[PDB]
């Protein structure tokens, strides 16, 4: 019981770390999309842009 | 015959519409210039790459694109009424 709980317990802890390095590439690559949005935004809009009257 | 042509082939010139009148009010930068319809909304737009701004000077009468508004041909000076005053003899 003791040896087999202890032989259990590494399951999801190598699965959390399969999950780590996971969740890091995932961020990554999902961080390298926002900076593409941050592209988009940038490049939103014109040029050319009508000045207009505030108040 | 030939002459007709020509006429048809300067028609052929004709389907190009033409630009908006325009006065370059100031600039901002290479890429955005003041400038206002005779209508009144103003606008930035880009020029055309053959100009300097030398050519074009804020306060200037000039053109634009009918679509992406850029500045393209001008002139300085134009009025209506100007010679038609001067025509009595």
């Amino acid at each position: 019981d003791l040896y087999s709980r202890y032989k259990k317990l590494q399951q999801e802890l190598e699965f959390l770390e399969v999950q780590e390095e996971y969740i890091k590439d995932e961020q990554k690559n999902l961080k390298k999309e926002f900076l593409h949005a941050q592209e988009e935004v940038k490049r939103i809009q014109s040029i050319p842009l009508v000045i207009g009257q505030f108040l | 015959t030939k002459q007709y042509e020509k006429s048809e082939n300067d028609l052929k010139a004709l389907q190009s519409v033409g630009q908006i009148v325009g006065e370059v009010l100031k600039q901002l930068t290479e890429e955005k210039f003041i400038v206002k319809a005779t209508n009144g909304p103003r606008y930035v737009v880009g020029c055309r790459r053959q100009l300097d701004k030398s050519k074009l000077k804020p306060g200037t009468r000039v053109a634009l694109d009918m679509t992406t508004l850029t500045i393209m041909r001008y002139l300085p000076r134009e009025v209506d009424p100007l010679v038609y005053n001067m025509s009595h003899e």
